[PDB]
This record gives structure tokens, C-alpha cells and sequence, in this order.
């Protein structure tokens, strides 16, 4: 049928029969603390050692070095990889200003220096986090839609494997509630607490 | 007939507390290591040195065997993992040391 | 929104650490700052930026928030900002109340991931986890008496 | 890994395999009266015991 990205986690690739989907996004949705970066991370670092496949880590919240840090005791060597030319993060920052209202940001700004990142490593795998701050500004349900829209349509132009993290909020997946009907690839991430025991769960 | 269980079959032992579950299952694990083959033993609810000196009594040698690196005795509560991590460390531990007999 | 010149904050909390050279700071109550802004963009960028400034100067820092009517915090927005997130419940059961503590995210590390009672009592908090208990005792050869000298001739 | 400043609520150490984060923001959440003013001061006062 469809080309299919191994993940690198077996088991998930097993459940998925191959992995996730290959030029299309994906939306990894969970509450805090549900494991929902290490997925991703996950996700870029096993393509890039078991596949060769070069990846670009978008964050429009953390720190590059907080990242890196943040899976330093799992064993990754994320700084060696960074020092090889083989992952790229990059950090787009939005001012309070910037992030007022619905179409403040000019997204082909972003797409072009998207490319930019892309186009350092040869990328074939990308990681957007925290795409919450750019899109908590829209206020209302159409445009919103249409932006999403519009920025998962230029990402499967490229034919980049991408992975979308995104916060659960009081939603059911989605704190707005649009961008689960937008993807092709929806897997939850849970973490619920019962007789005072908690277990983490993972549902496509 | 023929002389006992079949190999890699699996077997339970049942009975209220008292009746000797343990000793059997001690029996298994030092008769497969006094025949040159490895075992390993998952006690949830007992130590180490205790149930060597309670297995002492009954005539069983475990600390042979632990001494010579062919009995590994594992002892945990069950409430010191999770479900899913007590499986986790059951099968990393019985891959390393490729056990024969594992209780 | 942007009422508050932030950067004044950081003047005067610079101040305040530099007058005892401090290597651990809490911030209390600052619901009170934040409960103004009311665009949801706005107020992440605010809170971003306060926790940037806090971890530039490399300051152990604690925030105390208010759970409100959330499941953590009451504007929903501190706890996907912040690296540890620790949850503090006080609920009750057949009329009973019991403390309960639980960690629901600690970036860079493992860490205990059930709820466990805890106890405010005259020295301090106090936590008894049940999942530091194991199984290594040490054992002993002497026996004990029952003072039935009967029951001993049994065994 | 990470570097980890000890709470003095032993316990709570044990289950953080050491502490807080040290140079990181934390964030202590409840109701009222749940203690969450309680953590802070202890943080601190056995901080600088
Ligand atoms: N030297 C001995 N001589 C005679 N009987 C002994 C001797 N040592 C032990 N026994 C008996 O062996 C029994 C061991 O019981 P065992 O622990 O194997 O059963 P169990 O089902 O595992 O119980 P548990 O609930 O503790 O798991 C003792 O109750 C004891 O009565
Ligand atoms: N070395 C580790 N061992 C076990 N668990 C870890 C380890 N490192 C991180 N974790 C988990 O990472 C969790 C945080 O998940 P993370 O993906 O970083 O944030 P989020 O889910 O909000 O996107 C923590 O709750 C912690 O349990
Ligand atoms: N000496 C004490 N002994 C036992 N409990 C105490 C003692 N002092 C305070 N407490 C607890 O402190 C609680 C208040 O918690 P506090 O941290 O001060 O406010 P909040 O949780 O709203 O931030 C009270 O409910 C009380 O039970
Ligand atoms: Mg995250
Ligand atoms: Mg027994
Ligand atoms: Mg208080």
C-alpha cells in the first residue's frame, strides 16, 4: 500500500506494520509529561542512525540545549550528532507581539526559513514542537482551520516524514480540536492514575 | 510415564499456604543445576539469604549453586515496579543469563 | 496584558537575589501578575519569558500555582512551560482526607510516577514511599521464646 | 544526567533520584491549603540549613 518510515521503536512499528507515514505529517497529542518530545526525539534519532536520513528539530519554545540535555540520560548523543552535521535544531522565537492575533505571522515567512533548516542537512525528517504558541493566537474556528490547513498542505509538498506534537489540554487530543481531523496519522499518548498507580498507554 | 515433565512445558503448582510449593520449586531449580544447567528463581515474597537458610532444612543446597554462577535468585516485591516494568526485567534478565529452568 | 514592565520585575528580583548572593528562589503568588492577561498567546509568551530570564541566571527557582477549577493550574498554560511539575491533593473519601503528592513531569530523567500519601506533621512534610521497600533482610540462627514452655516442644 | 538540588524532604529526594533541578524553573501546583507553600519553604530553609 503506502511507504511507511520506521520509528525505531519495535513494537510501534509492529502495531503500525512499518512505521509512520512517509511525506506526510503526523500528530503525537498528550497532556504534560505524557512523553509526547521523546517520541519525536526518538523518532529523528533512530532515522538519522538507522536509516541515514538527516533531521531538523523545530522548536518554537525550548532551548537547543535544553533539548539536548533533555535525552542526555537515555543515552543519546544528541550533541555528537549536531557536532556531525547529521540533526539540525532550530529555534523560531515569537514576541508578545508577534503572536497578537490570527494572521500575524506571515507563514511563508516561516516556510522560507523552514527550507532553510531543511536545506542544511538535506533533511528527510522533521519534528515540529510547541506549535501552540504561533496557533493559540486564532480566534476564530475557520481561519484557524485554514491556516493548519494551509501549513500541513506546504509540509506535504516537500515530501518531508513529519512529526507534529501537540497538547491535549482539556480536549479529548487537541486543546482546539481541529488538527486531529486535518492529519492522516493520529496516535494519543496517556498517563492515567488509577489506585493511586499510574500507567502510560499509547492508542492509534 | 517416561520420567518426568516434558521440557519446555509449564507447570503449576497449586495449594494453600504451608503445603511445600516452594520446596518443590527448589527441588526443580537445584536438581537443573546439580545436572550442569542454569536456573533462575523470581521470589516475590521472600529474601535471598532467608530462603536459602528455609530451603537449608529440607536438605537443598541453593548456595552451591549460587556460589558456583548457575543459580541466580531473584528477589523482588510486587509492589516495586510497575506491570509492566516487572515484565521488562524478567525477560532482559532471562535473556542475559540463558536459563534452562526459570520459576 | 503587558501591564507590568517585566523588565522592572528582573531589575528589582536581581536586587533582592544579589543583597544575599541567593542560589534558590521561590516565587509565590504570582497569579496575582498573570491573571490579567486574558489573550491566551499573549500570556504564554509573558510566562516564556519570565522562565527564560529565571533560567538564564542558573537560579533554583519554585513557583507556587493555583489549581483553581484545572487539573493542574488554572489557566492551563504554566505546566507545558515548566521542566517539573509536581502536584499537590488533599481529597476525601467516606469523610476521610488524605494527602497525596505525585510528579507529572520531570524532563531529563527517571523518576517515581505514582501518587504517594504524604504527611504534614510537626516537623516537616514527611513521604513514605511504598515502592522503596525490598526484599534484603538479614538473617539470624537464634530462636525466641513464647513463654509456653508447651508451644516450644513443638517445634 | 542532570544536576539535582536535594529538597531535605527525604523521601521526596529518593523518589527524584536526588531533588529539583538545579537551574530550572519548578512548579509546585494545588488547591488551598494543600501545602504547596509548605514545599517552597522547606525547599528553602533546608536549602540554606
Ligand atoms: N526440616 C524440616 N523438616 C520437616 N518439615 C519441614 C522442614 N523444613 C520445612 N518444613 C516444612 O516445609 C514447609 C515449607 O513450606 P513452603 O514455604 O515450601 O510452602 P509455600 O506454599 O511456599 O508457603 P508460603 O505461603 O510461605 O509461600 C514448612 O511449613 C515447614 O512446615
Ligand atoms: N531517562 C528516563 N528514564 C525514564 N523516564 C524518563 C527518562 N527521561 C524522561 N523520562 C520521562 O520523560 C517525561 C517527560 O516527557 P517529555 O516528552 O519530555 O515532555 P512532554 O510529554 O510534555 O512533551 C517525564 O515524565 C519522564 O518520566
Ligand atoms: N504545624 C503543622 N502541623 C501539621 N500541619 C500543619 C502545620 N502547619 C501547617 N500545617 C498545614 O499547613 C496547611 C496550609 O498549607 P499552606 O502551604 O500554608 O497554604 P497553600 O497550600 O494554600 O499554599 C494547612 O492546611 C495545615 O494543615
Ligand atoms: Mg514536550
Ligand atoms: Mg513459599
Ligand atoms: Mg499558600
Amino acid at each position: 500500500g503506502i511507504g511507511k518510515s520506521p520509528t525505531g521503536i519495535q513494537g510501534f512499528d509492529e502495531l503500525t506494520l512499518g512505521g509512520l507515514p512517509t511525506g506526510r505529517p503526523s500528530l503525537v497529542c498528550g497532556s504534560a509529561g505524557c512523553g509526547k518530545t521523546l517520541f519525536a526525539s526518538t523518532f529523528l534519532i533512530n532515522g538519522v542512525r538507522d536509516h541515514g536520513e538527516p533531521g531538523v528539530f523545530v522548536t518554537f519554545e525550548e532551548r537547543p540545549e535544553d533539548i539536548v540535555n533533555n535525552v542526555a540520560s537515555l543515552g543519546f548523543e544528541l550533541d555528537k550528532l549536531i557536532e556531525e552535521e547529521k540533526i539540525a535544531i532550530e529555534h523560531i522565537a515569537v514576541d508578545p507581539s508577534e503572536v497578537a492575533e490570527i494572521g500575524d505571522y506571515d507563514l511563508e515567512g516561516l516556510f522560507l526559513r523552514l527550507e532553510l533548516a531543511i536545506d542544511t542537512v538535506g533533511a528527510k525528517r522533521v519534528v515540529l514542537d510547541t506549535i501552540e504558541s504561533l496557533f493559540s493566537a486564532f480566534s476564530n474556528p475557520a481561519i484557524l482551520r485554514a491556516e493548519i490547513r494551509r501549513l500541513f498542505d506546504w509540509l506535504k509538498e516537500r515530501g518531508l516524514t513529519t512529526v507534529i506534537t501537540a497538547e491535549r489540554g482539556d480536549g479529548a487530543l487537541t486543546r482546539q480540536g481541529l488538527e486531529e481531523y486535518v492529519s492522516d496519522c493520529v496516535i494519543l499518548l496517556d498517563h492515567r492514575v488509577e489506585n493511586q498507580i499510574s500507567t502510560r498507554r499509547l492508542r492509534i | 510415564a517416561g520420567g518426568g515433565f516434558f521440557r519446555g512445558s509449564s507447570i503449576l503448582v497449586s495449594g494453600v499456604a504451608g503445603a511445600g510449593k516452594s520446596s518443590l520449586a527448589a527441588h526443580f531449580a537445584a536438581a537443573a543445576c546439580a545436572r550442569g544447567e542454569r536456573a533462575m528463581y523470581f521470589s516475590f515474597e521472600e529474601a535471598a539469604d532467608q530462603a536459602v537458610r528455609n530451603m537449608r532444612s529440607l536438605g537443598l543446597d541453593l548456595g552451591r549453586w549460587r556460589d558456583a554462577g548457575l543459580l541466580r535468585f531473584m528477589a523482588t516485591r510486587p509492589t516495586f515496579y510497575s506491570l509492566e516494568m516487572h515484565l521488562a526485567v524478567i525477560l532482559r534478565e532471562v535473556m542475559r543469563f540463558e536459563p534452562s529452568v526459570v520459576v | 496584558i503587558g501591564d507590568y514592565d517585566l523588565e522592572g520585575l528582573f531589575l528589582r528580583l536581581e536586587l533582592a537575589i544579589d543583597t544575599v548572593g541567593a542560589k534558590r528562589v521561590v516565587l509565590d503568588t504570582i497569579e496575582s501578575l498573570f491573571s490579567a492577561f486574558s489573550n491566551p498567546a499573549i500570556l504564554r509568551a509573558e510566562i516564556r519569558r519570565l522562565f527564560d530570564w529565571l533560567k538564564e541566571r542558573g537560579l533554583t527557582t519554585v513557583i507556587t500555582a493555583e489549581r483553581g477549577d484545572g487539573a493542574l493550574t488554572r489557566q492551563g498554560l504554566e505546566e507545558y512551560v515548566s521542566d517539573c511539575v509536581i502536584l499537590l491533593d488533599h481529597r476525601v473519601e467516606n469523610q476521610i482526607s488524605t494527602r497525596r503528592l505525585r510528579i507529572v513531569k520531570y524532563r531529563g530523567t527517571a523518576h517515581g510516577t505514582n501518587e504517594y500519601p504524604f504527611l504534614i506533621d510537626t516537623d516537616g512534610f514527611s513521604v513514605l514511599p511504598v515502592s522503596a521497600l525490598g526484599l534484603l533482610h538479614q538473617v539470624h540462627e537464634e530462636r525466641i521464646a513464647s513463654g509456653v514452655p508447651d508451644l516450644d516442644a513443638m517445634m
